[PDB]
This record gives C-alpha cells, structure tokens and sequence, in this order.
C-alpha cells in the first residue's frame, strides 16, 4: 500500500422543494395571461362574423384535458387555436428538457487535486495540511529538500495521532490530512464524509520488525509468505477491512422520494379548500 | 514577379520560369521597402528545403544547403520567409525581432 | 524476455550499433544439435524498465557486468528435484543473480535468497468486456414507494371531494377514480366528463399535478439512463462459475499459462480446477490473447503487473481487469541473489534508497503507463 | 486573444559585448525543453479547462421572447384573415 | 383533427365513424408519437452542450 | 530582469534578449450565466420536417 | 394504460441517451502519448526532411527512439505531407502552428 491524501467532501446541491425550478416565476404570470388574451381574442373573432367557454378551451389546450365541448365556429380561431395548441406543446416540450438538463449536470467540483496540484506547492492561508509528528511520512518529506516549501510550511500544525487527525477534518479546522492508504480507506468506508482523492506516492508496504538478527527472524519470514497463498491472510480482509462500506461513488443521479413532489402535493390540497367555498358562492350567482 | 524553378522533380527542364508571388510576407515586404527606400528582386530557392548544417565531401567541412546556404554565399542578402528562430542558425545569422509568436 | 519489462532487439546493422540506452545483450548460447555448437555469441541488446533500475543499482555500488540470456526453461519450475530456468542458472552459480521478472514464492526462497520487491503484484483475471449492464430495475428506480401511495390516497380524497361537491352544486364513484387514474397517465382512455363548475374546477387543477409529475418522472428516467456501472460479472476465483465449471453453464474456459508460478499455486489450492483448465493451456502472452479476442477463450488467469499493462494498450480501450484490481494472490517482484552473498545487504539498502527519491514514479509513469486509462 | 503582441525580456545596458552571449544562452535553454518544466512548475493552475456547462435555469429570457413572437404572430394572421369575410359580404 | 392529434390532442373534436378512416387515423396517430418523443429527445439534446 | 514588456519607445534607450514568452494586452471580465440561445426551441430541426 | 406510459417514456429516455452520449474518442494525445514513445507498425509520423523540426528532435537523445524511427518516413514538403495525410498513408504528421491551424 502506500500514501494518499483525504479532505472533506460538500454534499450536492440536489434540489427538490424547488418545483418551480426552471421557470423564473415571473415567466409563469406571463403565460397566465397570455392565455386570457387568446381567449378574449378568440370570443371577439367569433361573436363578430361562446364567450365563457372559450376561457375553458384555452385552459384545456394547455392542460391536456377536462375539456368543455367548444370548437371554432368561425374560420380565423380556426387558425388561432391550432397555433394556439402548438405553443403548448413548445412549452411543455422545453419545460422537460431544462428539467433533465438541471437534473443531470452537477457542480464542476474541484476538491479533486492529486499530489502536483500547485495549490499544494504554493500555499497560502486557507490550505493547512498537517500529518503526524515523528512518523514516516515526516522523513519522507525532510529528505527530498525539493519538496521543502512544502515541509516547512506544514512543521507548523502537524498532530498528534490518527484520532486526534481524523476528528480534527470532521469540523474543517484543517483542510487536507496526509497519511497512508490502509488507514484512511478504511475510514472513508466506515465513516460517512471522508473521501480519498487522487493517485498514491509511496509504493511502501507494512511489515513485521525484528532486532538484529535473532535468528528465528528468518524463520518468521517464511511463515507470513506461506499464508500469503493459503487465502488465510487474504482470508483476513473480510474479518476486518472491507466489510462495512457506506455506498459511495460519484456524483450519482438520486431517485427522488418525498422531499419534492409534496412541494405541489400541497398545491392539491389547497385547490380542493378554495373550492369548497367557492361552491357557496356559485349558489350565490345562481 | 517572381522568378524560380520549376523544380517539379529532379532532372527536370530546371527553366527559371518566371512567375508571380504574393501574400503574407510578400506584403510585409512590400510596406518594409516604401518604408525603407530601396529596391528588391524576389526569387525562390534552389532547392526547396530550409537548411540546415551537414558535412559534406567526406571531408572535414560542413555547409548548409537549402536557404541559409545561398544567405551566407553571397546570392541573397535577406530572408524572407516562415524561418525558424534556433541556436545553430542564431550562430551564424543576426535576427531581427520576432513577428508571429 | 518478459514483454514490457525487459524488451530485446537487434542492433542497426551499421556497427553493432544501438540506441545509446540500452546494454550489450547476448544470447551467448546458441541452441544448436547437428554441429558441435560452440556456444555462439549473438550480439543482441536489450532495454527496458527492469535494466534501468538494474543500471542505476550498479552505479550506485560501484561494481560491473555483463548480461547473458538463458535458454532451457524461462522461469524454472522445478522438475525431478532440479530446476531448470533461470533459477536453475543461478543455483548451479554459473550465474551470479537474475533479474527480470521472478514472482516471490516459497518453493523458491529457500534455494535463493531475495531483495526486497519492487512494485505490487500477484495472480488476477482478465475478461473480455460485455456491453449495457442497465438495471433490469431501471424502470422502477427514479422513485420510492412514498410517492405512489401519496399519489393513492390523493386520489381517493379528491374522489370524495368530488362525491361531496357534485351531489349539491347544480354517477361519480363508478367512474371518477377511473377518470382520475387516466388523466394521470396520459389520457388514452375515454370517460365522461362531469358537468358542473365545481367538479369542472377540481378535476382541472388535478390534472395540473398530473402534467409536472409525468415530466418529472420521464426526465429522472432520463437521468439514470445515463450513469451506468457496468458491473462485471465474474467476481473473484471463490466464485462458484470458477467452482462448478461444466456445471451451471455451457462451460467457461481458464486458460492458463503452464511452467509459471500461478499454475504451480492453483494447482496447490484447487486441483479439481487445475484438472478442468488442463486442456486450454496457451503458449506465450499475445496466443491466448488474440484467442481472446475471437471467442476461443472465455477468460484468463495470470500475473498481474503484466495484465494491467497489457490493458491499457490494446486499440479497443476495453479489455478489463476483473475487480478493477483485486489482485489476491498477492506478493511482489524480486531480484534473485544466490546464497549468502554479503552483497544482499547492500543491494537491499540501496532499492530502498531508490524508493526514497521518488525515482519509481518516473520509471513507472515513463513505462509502465498507457492510455484508456480511466 | 492576445492582440497587442510583443514578448517579456531581460534588459542590458547598451552594447555590452555579452549581449550576444545571454541570447545564444536563452536560445540553448529553449533547446532542451527545460521551458517546459519551468512553465508547468508555476504557471499553471487549476480551473485549466477549455469548456463546461452549468445548469442555467428559470428562462424568461429572449428566447421565451421569440417564441411569444411567434405566438403574436398569430393574431396578426387572424386579423389579417378577418377581412376577408367581408370581400364576400360582397359576392 | 389531425392536427390536434399531432399535438397532444387537447382539443376536442367528433370522430370519424367506419372502420377504413378509423385504421387509417389510428395509424397516423402512431407516427404523431414517435414524432413527439424524437423531438423532446433532440430539444433535451441542446439543453445539455 | 523581472518583467519589462519590449516596445518601441523602449527599444532605443537600451538593448533587448530574444523573448521568453507570448505575451500582451488582454482583457479581463466577469463570466455571466446561461448563454442558452433565445432560438433553442427551434433549433432541433430543420425546415424540411 | 400504466403500462403504455411506462413504454413510451422508457423509449424517449433511451433515445435522448443514445443521442446525447457520443463514442470515447481517443485520437487526442500529447506529446508524452507513450504511443509516441513506442512506436509500432501503425504509427508511422514523419516530417520534413533538413528542417528545424529535425534538428530539435536530434538534439534531444532522450527522444532518440522516436528520432530514428522517424528518420525513414521523412517527407519532402508540405503539401507532400499533407497530400498524403488525406488518405492515411501515414497516421500523424508533425509540424508548426501557423500553418497547420
Ligand atoms: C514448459 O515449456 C516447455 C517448453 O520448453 C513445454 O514442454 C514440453 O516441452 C519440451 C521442450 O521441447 C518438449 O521436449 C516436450 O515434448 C513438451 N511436452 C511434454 C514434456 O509433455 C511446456 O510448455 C512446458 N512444460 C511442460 C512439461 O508442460
Ligand atoms: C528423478 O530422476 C531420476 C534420474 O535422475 C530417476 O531415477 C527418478 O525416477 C526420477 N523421479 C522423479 C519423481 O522424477
Ligand atoms: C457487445 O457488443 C459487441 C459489438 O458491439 C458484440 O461483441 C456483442 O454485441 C457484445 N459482446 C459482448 C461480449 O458483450
Ligand atoms: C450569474 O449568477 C450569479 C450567481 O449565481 C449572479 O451574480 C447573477 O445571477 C449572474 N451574474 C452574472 C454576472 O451573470
């Protein structure tokens, strides 16, 4: 295994409530009126060479349905409603593309880096990224004096151990923590924010550490190289390592559930209240 | 006018047709001169190819052929051209400033 | 000559010459039968990855050599208690150590000694890659359940609406739910329509929650159908079509490749199988891979580091590694020293000091890389 | 698109015969490609990309405005129309 | 009618009766769909580049 | 050294090196948003449709 | 009728996917393209013969590899190459901007 990094992830901007989403509100009054306007037009052309229900057939062009039983009678509206109903397919039509169109495309997101990112070779205020004092990472650093503007300007926040790393990123008082794979893989797995990012640098490995040449050292070698084809060892990972796992990928395009369509489900229940009295008041004109 | 071969492959009739040039540089050098107050006589190259330094005769000496070649024997005075800005060819050559990065 | 790690080629015919990069490279044995055969001494030279990190070692402590090809066997499995391969030539020290490409295992590391390793590698599995692994789920995916019984019990309140409004403004339940349904999904259906301006208003505004839902639903659909995961299907040698291999299917193919070191592992681990693969077995690399290619051979069973490269490099970008590297017979490459030289020591510290100067990222990315990387 | 076009420099105080020497030395280091590694050590950056696309919503923008036109439209034609039934209030 | 059918069929409109028209509208309604679903495809197509 | 763009009024008092790298007069300005073409609705098709 | 809705929805979403969702195309490259670091039979890519182009590639013995196994396409002149590049004699021609663009 060797050395990678990891940082924060920001939970997409995955919109429901926003029903009226692609359409400017402004815009939906506008089509509100239009509408009358064609139906006004529409009863004056017919009265001159069916001046309530004219309102209902526009309304049912638009939607799709509950139809009155009106028609043209003369030859313009003719004309005028057949346009009429090919704008109301453009709408319809455009209002679902844009829909997919936000639904589909995400943020470009740039948390991404990899280890040549400048923003890791020049840094300014706003990128702390400390690693563990006294620990390998810290001698692979020193030791390659070109990486130097890098060692020096982290000397100044490095911590204590994994725990105290680890629940530091969880509130952003640093940003990017330094460590190696088989430890924060793991933890991005278990835990449920933290992410890993791009390629590794440090092709190491772990290993079992002797004194100077006792000499059944040699003797312990071949044992653990002997478990590396008998599955035990590969028999190990799934006793501990890559058992509990947080569904996690890309940007994945999400069913949605409840937290959007009540926000027009709330719209039918208003429509049936209105009616109610709106039902005394008929009587009235009746 | 322009005169130059008709160097359509090697052996050929090697008549120095004359014939017409224009464009890009050819404008450059046209406002160079009315601005520079002298005369000129365009005509294309032997050979075809830039030029570059080789030895030759199996001895110990290396010429450029190609453009460079007829700039330092004497037969031109100016190049004018897409030519490249290099070290070796900045040895032997002054340049002026660029004009197409 | 393992394919990209230690290259051969012949010099330009000028001079002995090559390509200043390499090094003299004979094949001082030239295998021959019918005359006495002296050994003959073909210049070759070689290049690569593994003779690059074997040049930088030599200068970094200070000694020399020379190379010299082999040629009985190619990585010496063990035979009647011998071994032949190279291993074999440097047991009986007519040569001194090897290098190139020898997976680290038991049987070996007691008859030799070795450094320590290099790179990642081990046994994994290459397969063709299918097409449109699209959910058979897909229609049911861009919703919960919340929605539909929302959208059930909507409709019997709204149908009651219209039972408590219809009877007193100015024939409901045994057609407004079924109105009501239709006009949801897109009214094929026909159905009489209630009159009245009440019922009228109602059934309008529904109708209005019909059109959004429906646009919706179709641009979420949309949205899945276009992140799929091709999900491969294979999944790791503890699967049981790698176990019941005639069995639950008009049988696989395990091709194989035999003498290497995986063979000598599967045939300690799953000798059943071992028996099943015998008759596919596919000499050298590019055999079993165009066999790959046309249908020959169902999938492939080998070293690692070799797969992943020889994906990432062939036209079609797709050939694949099975669990996007799950690379479980795991160990590393090596150089071969033979018994107790007090060199190893050096030989160890000295990799290791490589490793610090990050130099293997550079060796890596200058060969080991290709495009269809993704 | 850069259009007023020139390039940086290093300065010399006139007609130091080194002149000539900083030149061929500039020209030689543009050999070796080592104005590559420079160039990719520190003027560089993320955001690096030609082209992307954000998800633009809520439209009452010209195009709506032309499509409302074209709506228009019709009332013009209908108007246009009308007449025409009194041509044959006269035949 | 057609037209209308073309487009959604909001409209309203009487039908016509006798099984010769009745195949051949239906028909034609079938290319109406296709037609509509393409176009919403290529329109969805734009929104996104 | 440091950063001395070359020109006319320059070029006579002093010399000048051969240059490192492009460079000139540009522009900078905010990035607005949604530049959707106010004819994407007619745009996924032709006339001959 | 639920039925019917599902198909015709199902088919306009597979449609647009197909429509908007192009093939990966991968003639792109750079320069550090590894398949221009180890050539093969399909990739010849040559360039104009005793031109500054040659003499940057030979200065470079890193490149050498690609150099020579260049050297025996080298063309004679532009409209040489790109003439052949029209009809995939080659694979990839090598030159400089103001002219390819
Ligand atoms: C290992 O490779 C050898 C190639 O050297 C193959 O073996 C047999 O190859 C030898 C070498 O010429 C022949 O003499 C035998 O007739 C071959 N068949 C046998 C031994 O049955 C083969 O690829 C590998 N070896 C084995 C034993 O399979
Ligand atoms: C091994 O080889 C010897 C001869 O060298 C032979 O007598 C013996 O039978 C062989 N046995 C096996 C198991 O290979
Ligand atoms: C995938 O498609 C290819 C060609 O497109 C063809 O071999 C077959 O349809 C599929 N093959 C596999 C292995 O999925
Ligand atoms: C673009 O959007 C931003 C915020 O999203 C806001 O400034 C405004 O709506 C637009 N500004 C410009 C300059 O286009």
């Amino acid at each position: 295994q060797g050395l990678t990094i990891l940082v924060k992830k920001e939970i997409p901007r995955s919109t429901l409530d926003s029903f009226m989403q692609p359409f400017q509100s402004t815009l939906w009054l506008l089509v509100g009126l239009s509408v009358h306007v064609v139906a006004v037009m529409l009863y004056l052309l017919d009265r001159f060479s069916t001046l309530s229900s004219a309102m209902w057939f526009s309304w049912g062009v638009l939607l799709n349905s509950g139809i009155g039983e009106g028609a043209p009678r003369s030859f313009s509206a003719r004309i005028l409603g057949m346009v009429w109903a090919g704008f109301a397919m453009i709408i319809v039509a455009s209002y679902t593309a844009n829909l997919a169109a936000f639904l589909v495309l995400d943020r470009p997101e740039e948390r991404i880096t990899g280890i040549n990112d400048p923003r890791l070779r020049n840094p300014s205020d706003k990128f702390i990224y400390a690693t563990v004092k006294q620990s390998s990472v810290d001698i692979y650093f020193r030791r390659q004096v070109e990486l130097s503007t890098m060692y020096r300007h982290m000397e100044k926040h490095n911590y204590e151990s994994a725990a105290e790393a680890i629940q530091a990123v969880r509130d952003n008082k640093l940003h990017a923590f330094i460590w190696d794979s088989a430890v924060l893989e793991f933890e991005a797995s278990q835990k449920c924010d933290l992410v890993t990012t791009g390629e590794l640098f440090f092709r190491s490995g772990f290993g079992i550490g002797m004194r100077k040449d006792s000499p059944w050292k040699q003797q312990v070698s071949l044992s653990i190289l002997k478990s590396h084809e008998n599955g035990f060892m590969e028999d190990l990972d799934k006793t501990w390592v890559r058992y509990q796992e947080c569904d996690s990928r890309s940007n994945a395009p999400a069913t949605l559930t409840c937290e959007n369509m009540a926000g027009v489900f709330m719209l039918v229940a208003g429509g049936i209240v209105a009616g109610i009295f709106l039902i005394f008041i008929e009587i009235a004109y009746k | 006018i322009c005169t130059g071969p008709n160097d359509t492959s090697p052996g050929s009739p090697r008549h120095t047709v004359p014939q017409c040039c224009y464009g890009f540089c050819i404008d450059l050098l046209i406002k160079l001169a009315r601005t520079m107050q002298f005369t000129y006589e365009v005509h294309l190259v032997a050979d075809g190819k830039f030029g570059t330094q080789e030895r030759v005769q199996n001895s110990n000496k290396k010429e450029w052929n190609g453009m460079m070649g007829e700039l330092l024997s004497g037969q031109a005075d100016m190049i004018v051209a897409p030519l490249t800005i290099n070290n070796e060819r900045a040895q032997y050559i002054e340049f002026s400033k660029p004009f197409k990065y | 000559e393992e394919a990209p790690f230690v290259i051969v080629e012949s010099v330009d015919p000028l001079s002995g010459t090559c390509m200043r990069n390499t090094v003299p490279c004979q094949k001082r044995i030239i295998s021959e039968n019918k005359t006495d055969e002296e050994p003959g001494y073909i210049k070759k030279c070689c290049k690569g990855f593994c003779i690059d990190i074997l040049k930088k070692i030599s200068k970094s402590v200070k000694f020399t050599y020379d190379l010299y090809l082999v040629t009985n066997g190619k990585h010496g499995k063990k035979i009647n208690g011998t071994w032949n391969g190279m291993i074999g030539e440097v047991v009986m020290k007519r040569a001194y150590m090897a290098v190139g490409s020898l997976t680290i295992n038991e049987e070996r590391s007691e008859v030799v000694d070795f450094s320590v390793p290099f790179i990642e590698t081990g046994i994994s599995v290459m397969v063709s890659r299918s097409n449109g692994t699209v959910s058979p789920s897909a229609f049911l995916e861009p919703f919960s359940a919340c929605v539909w019984v929302m959208m059930f019990v909507m409709l019997l309140i709204v149908s009651a609406v219209a039972v408590f409004v219809f009877e007193y403004f100015s024939f409901t339940i045994g057609k407004a739910i079924w109105l009501l349904w239709g006009l949801v999904f897109n009214n094929s259906v026909p159905v009489q329509n209630p009159k009245g301006t009440t019922s009228k208003i109602m059934v309008s505004v529904w109708a209005f929650f019909a059109v959004i839902f429906l646009a919706s639903y179709t641009a979420n659909l949309a949205a899945f159908m276009i992140q799929e995961e091709y999900v491969d299907q294979v999944s790791g040698l503890s699967d049981k079509k790698f176990q019941r291999p005639n069995d639950f299917s008009p049988p696989f193919r395990f091709g194989t490749v035999p003498n290497g070191s995986t063979e000598r592992n599967i045939r300690n681990n799953y000798a059943e199988m071992h028996a099943y693969m015998g008759k596919f077995n596919q000499r050298g690399v590019d055999d079993a891979l165009l066999s790959l290619k046309t249908g020959k051979l169902d999938a492939f069973i080998y070293d690692a580091a070799v797969l992943n490269y020889m994906a990432g490099r062939d036209e079609g970008c797709k050939l694949v590694t099975i669990g996007s590297g799950k690379v479980f017979a795991s160990t590393g490459y090596g150089i071969a020293i033979q018994k107790d030289s007090g060199w190893k020591r050096q030989v160890d510290l000295a990799i290791l000091q490589l490793f610090g100067d990050g130099e293997m990222e550079e060796l890596e990315a200058l060969w080991l890389t290709g495009i269809c990387h993704n | 698109k850069v259009f007023a076009s020139t390039g940086y420099g290093i300065a010399i105080q006139k007609d130091s015969g080194w002149k000539r020497q900083v030149d061929l030395a500039i020209l030689q280091l543009f050999g070796d490609g080592e104005m590559e590694e420079l160039e990719a050590l520190w003027l560089t950056g993320i955001c690096h990309n030609e082209k992307n696309e954000v998800m633009s919503s809520q439209l009452d923008i010209d195009n709506m405005a032309g499509v409302f036109y074209m709506l228009g439209a019709a009332m013009a034609l209908s108007l246009i129309t009308f007449i025409s039934e009194h041509l044959f209030y006269w035949q």
